[PDB]
């Protein structure tokens, strides 16, 4: 043919099937003993997820959102993924003492459902009503951001202590119980508007730790709505959602490590 | 711990860092002792 | 072009002096006019040779640069500024990407460019070491008057005298001449002096004694002569413009380099095109498009393998530099491997070009000297008194001394004043005798008579060292024949005794014997005068016989020889046992061609020409099957009026040939010839009659010491020594070095697929990026570096100077085996390993493998800062990518890993480790380093901005090692099988 003949191009095709076949099957031994090391609860590290990420439901273009008052179709792209996110939290979804508990309306302590175990059924998550967001066809002028604190098993976020000095300097210091959440630029032309759980501008440490999908499906994690009804317009305003807390920290390449960056315009 | 598990979502990257260094000189000189055993 | 200069010369020594003055419109004793020689210059041109048009260093760097690997590459470079261009335009990129990736391969391209031009060296100056040859100055007669002129202003016509030491300026008519004696050896490699006289001596120009040609020397005497000839006319000027115009053409190194960069090119165009349409197919962006096809190029393009290649010919040079074997070629280091023809001068190449005492024949006994340079044989006799007798007229009848200050040098190899016999006969008793000026000493000469045309005899008359004699002693040497003709009585075992007809015969018998082994034979005789009839004071006149010259006493005869250099029989036979087929191409005359040709064993004993069977058998030639002659032995005025498909045809017919008496082209030729037919030929030489031959030659090796500057100048390598056992050596360390260099392209090749698979599965799969572009050449230029190197320093596996030379149409340095070991099974299961320790990184941080399949729409995307694992966990951007860098980092060092046991397989292409062992330091070294490298550049800071290169933890250097042993032990069990069944399947499947 090109190299040999139909008995030598059989041999060669014998041998291929045979060999590719038993490394396929080694392959396969190989990942089934990973697999088998591993825990159906609890990754083996953790440390890559480490200091939670702060992330947002608007679908930021360049970690942008720049649309018009005046269009219809301006806005209608980044509310689609606003509705994504809020529809998850419908009353319909929250039925029954099944899998979900009432917990406290004002943000409380940490709930231990016992261990990472299958020793008892899917452990019972607390309750959010999207009601809390107040104010939030969504903001067409001066939007509704919604934030939202990245999911980590067994993690307890724990708020920084009273002892010093603090960037919002003691206001409303929930100090036991509420990990905060403040948005800034100088520059200061904006008009910054907190909703969240008893009113808070926090998420309520009552829905921690996360026992993770395989414990917890349907869990719902607290959410922050966020209004700038800033009395400006037409230019680029750079604004940084940052949380605080002992276990909260930030880098300077992940920009998105316990904080937001929003390139907000009202071209309108 | 309970709710202090920190010690979870952590990892020693320096000191890993270290001993690697460690590591990767030491395999280095060896290589030269047995090059230079004759040039 | 060439083929003009390829032919033999036509002449006019035949016409008289005054018919070539007629010729070139000259007078013979006044000679030209100023205004004539001027009126001739502007006419012909100069007396000068020219150096061929060169190709600039410019061109011969740039024409690297596009060969396929690097035009791949190229494709790679501008793909990446392309995507660059693209982001530029479009989306504000603020990365670096496309941009350091278009520089890092570009870079890639001009260093391998550097290598390559390293290695496609030419060192070639013939034209200029010709142009030495020409004096700068010659004395012509101009006007009636003598004058010398830059010899370039020398024209066809005029008149020029030549003396004993300077150079012959153009190619003379011999006019008139006076003692002139001429070294010819630039057309013969001959430099035993040739007579110049005005009368025609030989139809043959070359072979007359009325020519005299420019790049030879007169060495004695005196001539005048009719110029001829000028510059490129000459007939060593036109050896001067074969020899430097000759196309050098590709060397089978080169040519096997060649064909693997257009099967390596082929599947990479395959592959790239291939997978460029099934990306679009699944419906992928042209601005992704590029970024794929890029990776695929630097994942099939082995960007390191052409340097390796060129480090390892290196290493290889530098082994035999070390043995006093200069390389001037680096693609000549493997040429004599692959050598099945060698072509070899005989004059100071085979032999040491020494005129040397073989034979003595006294005693009615043939005794034998030990003719090698450092006197590896044993004595003859030192007992008889009949040696002493004949070692004294050896000493005393002779005219030859030792240059001052030679004390330092050995016997044999120190300069003598005078003729080549009378310096080996000096150099003979000196070695055997102590001191000749001792000998000389003790009985000094009263009258000689030197040695005549006419009496074909030399004597001389010394006083006797005896005490109780002091008396005059009479010794006499010259032609056999002739001393016998003047003997009366024989000095046998110490008494003299009558020359009786039986005697007589016996030395007939002696003398015909040595006579037929190509030796030239002296006679040896004294008489002790009469004490009576000669007194202490008695006078004796040389010019009338003022004594006795005949009833003298025959002592003995002596016979001598340019013997072989010491090393030369053992080396040629060494050749032959590996079917290398070695052919005599020399200038020098038949009778002695031959009698060296047994003696170093390109003829072997029993084998017979047509000639000798003629003369066994007493029949006519015309007679002789020419079939049942295996060895022939070819005059060069023979090979003159043979065509082409005549000369083939005794290539073809012939196992132990005999070229003799050629010229320059000839020998050019005779290698052409052998090409022809399809073998790599080897020239060996030292002369200016070797420069063609040696040019042609797939390699030419040259003399060091005694080479002439040509020579070296159109060889590839020189031995510095002279030693010919090198040859050896040479063919040796080329076949080893051509099996290493497989095994080091199986190790560099096996790493590709591990790089290939990545991008297919990332496509096919829609998984996140198993290996980055940048980790790939951490690979190829990095860490399989010294590796691969290292594999130069394997010794052989089995006696690779018991096998024949690879046949280079049938055995490729790179062929279907080969891919089919290195991609199809050893490249697949590192494939494996690598994707095993990416799975392993991903699981362990969350996302199982199930999870992964169609993943990277979601995972590439940088404005989803909450990706979802499999335990229900949210990442951002850049958490998620740093976990893929440590894929990206762990799949590298899965590579390195694996390429431990593949490093360890490379090793041997047949025996087991078990057998061959670990006594590769290099390699060892290699392993170390490679390990090193790797962990260098996963733990050391910074490196996870520069190269993406993340901290691994202990555990992830473990994935891949099952796979590294499976390896090992396939492999193992593999070659097992091809050693216990020579037969077949696994040979002719995976046998590189
Ligand atoms: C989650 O909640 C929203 C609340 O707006 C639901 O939207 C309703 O959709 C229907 C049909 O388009 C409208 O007629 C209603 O006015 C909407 N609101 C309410 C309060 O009923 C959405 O359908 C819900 N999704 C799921 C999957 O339950
Ligand atoms: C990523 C995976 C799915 C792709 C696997 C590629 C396979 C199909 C390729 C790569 C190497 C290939 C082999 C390389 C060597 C030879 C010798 C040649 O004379 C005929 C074909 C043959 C026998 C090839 C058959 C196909 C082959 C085994
Ligand atoms: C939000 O809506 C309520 C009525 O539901 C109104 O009282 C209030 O003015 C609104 N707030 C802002 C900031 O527009
Ligand atoms: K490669
Ligand atoms: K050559
Ligand atoms: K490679
Ligand atoms: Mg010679």
């Amino acid at each position: 043919f090109l190299g040999r003949t139909g008995s030598s191009w059989f041999k060669i095709f014998l041998f291929y099937l045979i060999f590719y076949g038993c490394l396929a099957g080694i392959f396969i031994g190989t990942i089934q003993v990973l697999l088998l090391t591993l825990s159906d609860f609890e990754p083996k590290y953790q440390d890559r997820v480490a200091p939670p990420g702060l992330s947002h439901a608007p679908y930021a273009i360049k970690t942008e959102i720049s649309f018009s008052i005046s269009n219809p179709k301006s806005y209608e792209s980044f509310v689609k993924s606003m509705h994504k996110l809020m529809d998850l939290y419908n009353e319909s979804s929250q039925a029954g003492n099944s899998p979900f508990e009432d917990c406290s309306d004002t943000p409380a302590d940490y709930i231990k459902r016992g261990d990472l175990d299958d020793s008892q059924g899917q452990k019972k998550a607390c309750r959010f009503s999207r009601m809390w967001l107040k104010n939030c066809g969504y903001a067409e002028g001066k939007p509704c951001v919604v934030a939202k604190l990245n999911r980590i098993i067994g993690f307890y976020p724990k708020p920084l202590k009273n002892t010093t000095d603090l960037p919002e300097e003691l206001q409303a210091n929930y100090n036991q119980y509420v990990l905060p959440l403040r948005c800034a630029a100088r520059e200061k032309i904006g008009s910054i508007e907190y909703f969240g759980l008893g009113g808070y501008a926090g998420f309520p440490l009552q829905y921690y730790p996360y026992y993770g999908k395989r414990l917890q499906k349907k869990y719902l994690q607290p959410l922050l709505a966020i209004q700038f009804t800033n009395l400006t317009q037409n230019m680029e305003l750079r604004i940084e959602c940052k949380v605080y807390g002992e276990n909260i920290d930030y880098s300077e390449k992940d920009r998105f490590r316990g904080r937001f960056e929003v390139k907000i315009e009202v071209k309108s | 711990e309970g709710p202090d598990n920190d010690e979870r979502f952590t990892y020693d990257y320096y000191r890993l860092r270290v001993v690697g260094l460690i590591v990767a000189a030491v395999l280095c000189v060896i290589g030269i002792i047995i090059l230079l055993a004759g040039k | 072009l060439d083929e003009l200069k390829k032919e033999v010369s036509m002449d006019d020594h035949k016409l008289s002096l005054d018919e070539l003055h007629n010729k070139y419109g000259t007078d013979l004793t006044r000679g030209l006019t100023n205004a004539r020689a001027k009126e001739i210059l502007a006419r012909d041109g100069p007396n000068s040779l020219t150096p061929p048009p060169t190709t600039p260093e410019w061109i011969k760097f740039c024409r690297q640069l596009f060969g396929g690997f690097s035009i791949l590459l190229w494709i790679g470079a501008i793909l990446c500024f392309l995507a660059y261009g693209i982001q530029a335009a479009t989306e504000d990129e603020p990365a670096n990407d496309n941009l350091y990736l278009g520089v890092v391969l570009s870079t890639v391209v001009i260093v391998t460019g550097c290598f390559s031009y390293y290695q496609e060296a030419k060192s070639s100056r013939i034209m200029d070491s010709f142009k030495n040859m020409v004096p700068q100055q010659a004395l012509v007669i101009r006007d009636g008057e003598k004058s010398t002129i830059n010899a370039e202003f020398v024209v066809a016509g005029d008149l020029v005298e030549v003396k004993g030491g300077d150079r012959i300026p153009a190619d003379l008519r011999i006019i008139s001449a006076h003692g002139c004696k001429v070294d010819n050896s630039s057309l013969t490699g001959e430099s035993e002096p040739q007579t110049r006289s005005p009368e025609f001596s030989s139809e043959n120009p070359l072979e007359t004694r009325n020519i005299a040609f420019f790049s030879t020397n007169c060495v004695e005497g005196t001539a005048r002569g009719v110029v001829v000839y000028t510059g490129d006319r000459t007939v060593m000027g036109r050896i001067a413009t074969l020899a430097s115009g000759l196309e050098v053409g590709r060397t089978p190194i080169a040519i096997e380099i060649e064909h693997f960069i257009h099967i390596i090119t082929g599947v990479a165009v395959f592959l790239g095109v291939s997978f460029f349409i099934l990306s679009l197919i699944l419906g992928y962006s042209w601005l992704e498009a590029v970024i794929f096809l890029i990776g695929i190029i630097v994942a099939n393009v082995p960007e390191g393998l052409l340097a390796t290649v060129t480090v390892c010919l290196t290493l290889t040079a530098k082994r035999m530099a070390r043995k006093n074997c200069l390389v001037k070629n680096l693609e000549a280091v493997e040429t004599l491997g692959s050598t099945s023809t060698i072509c070899s001068d005989k004059t100071g190449t085979l032999t040491q070009n020494r005129m040397t005492v073989a034979h003595m024949w006294f005693d009615n006994q043939i005794h034998e000297a030990d003719t090698t340079e450092n006197q590896s044989g044993a004595a003859f006799d030192k007992t008889s008194a009949t040696w002493s007798a004949l070692s004294r007229i050896a000493a005393l009848c002779n005219r030859a001394v030792f240059q001052a200050g030679q004390d330092n040098v050995p016997i044999l190899k120190r300069s003598v004043a005078g003729d080549a016999s009378e310096s080996a006969l000096l150099k003979c008793i000196e070695l055997c005798c102590g001191s000749v000026q001792g000998m000389r000493d003790r009985n000094p000469k009263i009258v000689e008579i030197p040695f005549n045309s006419t009496n074909k005899y030399q004597l001389s008359i010394h006083e006797n060292e005896k005490s109780s004699e002091s008396r005059y002693l009479l010794v006499m040497k010259g032609a056999p024949e002739r001393i016998l003709d003047r003997c009366s009585t024989i000095l046998l075992n110490g008494a003299e005794e009558p020359l009786k007809e039986d005697m007589k015969e016996a030395f007939q018998n002696a003398y015909l014997e040595l006579g037929g082994l190509g030796e030239r034979v002296l006679g040896f005789c004294h008489f002790a005068l009469p004490e009576d009839k000669y007194n202490e004071g008695y006078p004796f006149d040389a010019d009338e016989p003022n004594f006795p010259t005949t009833d003298l006493c025959f002592v003995g005869l002596m016979a001598m020889i340019d013997p072989p250099r010491a090393a030369v029989p053992d080396a040629v036979g060494k050749c032959r046992s590996a079917g290398i087929k070695v052919i005599m191409v020399t200038g020098d005359h038949p009778i002695t061609a031959k009698a060296i040709a047994k003696g170093v064993g390109i003829i072997s004993e029993g084998n017979e020409t047509i000639e000798d069977i003629a003369a066994r058998l007493n029949i006519p030639i015309g007679q002789v099957n020419p079939r049942d002659a295996k060895a022939c032995v070819v005059h060069g005025s023979d090979l003159k009026d043979l065509s082409t498909e005549v000369l083939d045809d005794i290539l073809h017919y012939h196992t132990e040939i005999v070229f003799a008496r050629t010229s320059p082209q000839q020998k050019l030729i005779i290698v052409e010839g052998c090409q022809r037919q399809g073998a790599i030929v080897a020239v060996t030489g030292d002369g200016v009659n070797d420069s063609p031959a040696l040019k042609k030659a797939d390699i030419g090796v040259a003399m060091g010491i005694s080479g002439s500057d040509v020579s070296k100048q159109a060889a590839d390598m020189i031995l510095l020594d002279d030693n010919f056992a090198s040859i050896v050596t040479g063919v040796e360390e080329g076949r080893l070095i051509f099996d290493n260099l497989k095994k080091s392209i199986a190790y560099t090749l096996t790493s590709n697929i591990p790089e290939i698979t990545p991008f297919l599965v990332f496509i096919i799969g829609n998984v996140p990026l198993p290996l980055g572009t940048v980790t790939i050449l951490c690979i190829d230029l990095g860490t399989d570096m010294v590796p691969a190197i290292s594999l130069a320093y394997e010794q052989a596996e089995s006696d690779i100077m018991k096998r024949q030379p690879r046949n280079p149409k049938t055995d490729k340095l790179v062929n279907e085996r080969l891919i089919s070991m290195a991609y199809g099974q050893i490249g697949m299961i590192q494939a494996l390993g690598g994707f095993f320790s990416y799975f392993v990184i991903l699981a362990e941080n969350g996302f199982l493998p199930m999870d992964l399949i169609g993943k990277r729409v979601r995972w590439d995307d940088r404005w989803i800062s909450d990706v979802e694992d499999s335990f229900g966990q949210q990442w951002t951007y850049e958490q998620r990518k740093i976990v893929e860098f440590t894929c990206h980092t762990s799949f590298f060092i899965s590579i390195v890993v694996v390429q431990w046991a593949d490093l360890i397989i490379c090793k041997t292409r047949r025996n087991s480790i078990f057998q061959q062992g670990m006594k590769n330091k290099i390699l060892i070294f290699g392993l170390f380093e490679e390990t090193a490298l790797a962990a260098f550049l996963s733990y050391c800071p910074g490196t996870d901005v520069a190269l993406r290169m993340y901290p691994l933890k202990p555990s992830w250097w473990f994935c891949a090692f099952p796979y590294s042993l499976i390896i090992f032990l396939y492999d193992e069990m593999r070659r097992f099988i091809i050693r216990r069944s020579p037969g077949g399947w696994v040979e002719q499947e995976t046998y590189y």
